[PDB]
């Protein structure tokens, strides 16, 4: 069955990750203790529940969970893409190579972001961060524990972006696409996620997930409407550019100004290595540099968007 | 399919993760190195006076750790046997230092000497217990 | 004229030299980790009893260092304030342990608890000074 | 003078190290304080004198001294070799390429070993190690300090062998010579010297210097007498083989047996990381493995010597 498996793994790239996921889930669920006393629980579920409240700690089972759901997102990407989009993008009159590949990619992005954007907004709705309040982003800083949904959202985003990065590294496509700053952006994204989790800055990182996700959703929807040659694509592009300007630039300059102003004024600002209080004069430059790098990369894309608007308004 | 590039980048990333976690753990268990600075004060002959001074993060635990580290690292009990006492300031909270450089009295002081002059340590620690080492 | 091979081999050799010198220095200043093993003994509630036991290389200095390290690393004074005493065996030389596993009484013991049960530490340290942290 | 310097450094390879040595010595001696308070003293002289007795400590100025005298031995090798041996090996009727190169190398080895062998025997004469006594090799183990002559001898041997190794690495010759185990031997030699000094086993290392040096002297003398086609070379070879057997194999098996027996019986044998007492059950295998590796390499050469004796006794 060596040749059959080779052919299936060539055609369907999701069969191996599906087998891994199926095996792990069957082994975990066809058993007795499904609680933290199982060895597969550190992969299937989030660990370090503080007592029996709704607040989870951090550890190495976080790495195990992130790795297992990297495998899960690798399965989901290929399976969903093929099995669903193939039929959808073929029963729709799109006849090309570049058009089919990019409609593939943007419809998958639409699905994932439609799932993860409202999820993040719901997580930010059930906290004091409601509506990008930047003070609740610093008041109770050390934040060693996160709620259930907040932690699973955070770590699912980490697993998804880690899988994107490893796909970017383990190439399976012509790399040359004329947009390289994407590698730097992916590096900055993983650094932000990981340092945000490790150094207890997760309440600070949630608004950025929300703002990047909603912009990604609108941009992917507009590019799909472009691909289908609909004529309704310009309205969607205008909605996208307004929402991009607001949600990325206004909100992220608000967050960068919040760093400079209320990093030093809200909560604890005296360094304590014993209490793991890292909010101090030392980490302020690090936080500002990382978010400023992200915002410069976003400003570049704003320049590109304005360039395209220019072309559209004289051509 | 650059499998080796993926392996190398994952390897490096895991070393980054482990290095940062060790940084956190080591700075948490060895925090008095960053927050407390030892202040020695020679008295007469071989004996000195120990205390530590820092900001609010130099608590009584940090002062005690700094003092005992100085005692056990600046004196060699194999060459000659030493003697010391630890004196606590009980008119002081565990967390008592301010940010600015006007800090008052320490939470802990120690007098340390060699057994060649143990009478000086005995008369310099008034009625506090004296530990031999 | 492989100048780069010479540079690499000299570089590696210097890292070997530095690693071995750091091994010597670190094992000399942190020798109680290798020679002394902490022995805990819960008494009642939050309080425990500390001492260390090893061979002849676990001297009184090593026991004191091990005990204070356990006190300052197993109890969090930020969560709750603790209390402890250090009791010395004065019927014992600084170097007193044998090679074989029949070692007698330690040179130092400690009783450590939280301030939620400080009466137990007070009545468990007979008349030794009690340190707050 | 760029071309003149290039030509001189091509012809005479010792001019650059001579300039370095001359500069350092002139700067050190044309000054005031020639004692330890000078910065050049850590290069020119051995440091860490214990008070005003005859016993020196260890530190990083040991590395500085070793490096500066690596430069010195690099100068001496080339200058002596060229200026002296050229005239000597040319006024002697040796007409070849292989013959001239090897007579070069063996006469330099004769000079260096004639200097360093009696030196080592004199160092071992003014101690209790006299005549390869193996108990004084362990009685006062921790040995943090060494006498003046003992330290300068030890560190000069270290500098000479380090320079040999770096020449072996930075190749300037056809490497292929049919004897590669020499690289492994050089690795073992530097490991032995460095670990012997660092871990306070210098009294244990001095007999090996003596035994290897005297054997090197006799072997080089015999090979030179071979090169000159003298006819007296066979007597020298017999003297060399007897002295090789005794001084290397008998003495070094005596030292290896001394490890196993009196490593555990003489002096301190209880490990103490605070007092830097490393003579224990842990370092016994390390010491035995290093000296056994050296003795296996020597046994190989004994096989070669017996092979040559065989050829000489049936041909
Ligand atoms: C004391 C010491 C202690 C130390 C302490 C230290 C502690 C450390 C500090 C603690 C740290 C705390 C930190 C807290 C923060 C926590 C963060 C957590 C996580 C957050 C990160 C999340 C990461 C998400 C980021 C992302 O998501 N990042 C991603 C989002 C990011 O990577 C991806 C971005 O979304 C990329 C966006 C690019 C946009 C452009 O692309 C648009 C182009 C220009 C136009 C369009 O697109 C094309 O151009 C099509 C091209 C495609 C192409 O460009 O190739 C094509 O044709 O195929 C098309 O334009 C045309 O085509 C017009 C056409 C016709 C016309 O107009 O007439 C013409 O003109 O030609 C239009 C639509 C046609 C419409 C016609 C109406
Ligand atoms: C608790 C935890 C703590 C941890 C603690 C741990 C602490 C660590 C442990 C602490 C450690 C303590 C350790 C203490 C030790 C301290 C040590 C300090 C330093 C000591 C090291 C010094 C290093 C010196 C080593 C050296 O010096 N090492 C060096 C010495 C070593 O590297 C070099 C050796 O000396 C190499 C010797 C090789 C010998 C062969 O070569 C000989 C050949 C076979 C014969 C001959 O040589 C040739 O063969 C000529 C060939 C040349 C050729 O072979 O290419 C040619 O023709 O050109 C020729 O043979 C013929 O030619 C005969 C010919 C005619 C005939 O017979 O009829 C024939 O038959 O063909 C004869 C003479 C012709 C005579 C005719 C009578
Ligand atoms: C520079 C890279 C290495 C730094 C020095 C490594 C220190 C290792 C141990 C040295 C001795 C030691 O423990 O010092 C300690 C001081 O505490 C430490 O061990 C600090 C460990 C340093 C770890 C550095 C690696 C992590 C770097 C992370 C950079 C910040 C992350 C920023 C992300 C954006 C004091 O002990 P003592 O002598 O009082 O007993
Ligand atoms: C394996 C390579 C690395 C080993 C672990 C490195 C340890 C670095 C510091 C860790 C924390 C620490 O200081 O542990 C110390 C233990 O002491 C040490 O730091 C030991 C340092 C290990 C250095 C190893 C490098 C040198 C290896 C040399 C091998 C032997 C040489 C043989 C030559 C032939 C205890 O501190 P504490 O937690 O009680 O306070």
């Amino acid at each position: 069955i060596w040749f059959s498996f080779r052919e299936i793994s060539y055609r369907h790239a999701w069969i191996a990750p599906l087998m891994i996921l199926i095996a792990v889930y069957s082994a975990y669920f066809t058993s007795g203790n499904t609680t933290k006393t199982n060895v597969l629980h550190r992969f299937v579920a989030v660990s370090y529940q503080i007592g029996d409240t709704n607040a989870y700690g951090k550890g190495i089972n976080d790495l195990c969970f992130v790795f297992y759901y990297m495998i899960f997102f690798t399965f989901l990407r290929e399976f969903l893409m093929d099995v669903v989009i193939r039929p959808f993008a073929i029963r729709l009159h799109v006849t090309s190579k570049h058009r089919i590949k990019r409609i593939m990619e943007q419809m998958y992005a639409i699905f994932y972001t439609g799932v993860s954007g409202p999820f993040g907004i719901y997580c930010m709705y059930h906290s004091d961060l409601w509506f990008f309040n930047t003070k609740a982003m610093y008041r109770t800083y050390p934040d060693f524990t996160n709620p259930f949904l907040f932690k699973v959202f955070y770590l699912g985003q980490a697993a998804f972006w880690a899988q994107q990065a490893c796909i970017l590294v383990l190439q399976l496509e012509k790399p040359r696409k004329d947009h390289n700053e994407l590698t730097f952006h992916h590096i900055v994204t993983l650094l932000l996620i990981w340092s945000s989790y490790v150094f207890h800055f997760t309440k600070m990182g949630l608004p950025i997930y929300i703002t990047m996700d909603v912009s990604d959703f609108l941009l992917s929807f507009s590019k799909t409407l472009n691909y289908l040659d609909s004529g309704l694509a310009f309205f969607s592009f205008a909605i996208f550019v307004v929402a991009w300007i607001y949600l990325r630039h206004y909100i992220n300059l608000k967050i960068l100004w919040s760093v400079l102003t209320q990093f030093r004024t809200e909560g604890n600002y005296v360094l304590n290595f014993a209490t793991q209080q890292y909010k101090c004069w030392i980490s302020l430059p690090i936080v500002f540099v990382l978010i400023g790098a992200l915002q410069l990369v976003n400003l570049y894309w704003l320049f590109l968007i304005f360039r395209v608007l220019y072309r559209i308004l004289w051509r | 399919p650059k499998i080796f590039n993926l392996f190398r980048v994952c390897f490096i990333s895991l070393l980054l993760i482990a290095a940062v976690e060790y940084f956190k753990y080591g700075t948490r268990i060895n925090y008095e190195w960053f927050h407390c600075t030892p202040i020695k004060e020679p008295q007469s002959g071989s004996v000195i006076k120990l205390w530590a001074r820092g900001g609010p993060s130099c608590d009584k635990r940090g002062e005690y750790k700094t003092i005992v580290k100085r005692i056990t690292r600046d004196y060699e009990p194999n060459d000659e046997h030493l003697s010391f006492c630890i004196i606590e300031n009980d008119n002081v909270p565990p967390v008592h230092y301010p940010i600015h450089e006007d800090k008052g009295e320490p939470g802990y002081v120690a007098y340390v000497g060699y057994d060649t002059d143990s009478e000086l340590v005995q008369e310099l620690c008034a009625d506090s217990t004296i530990y031999h080492m």
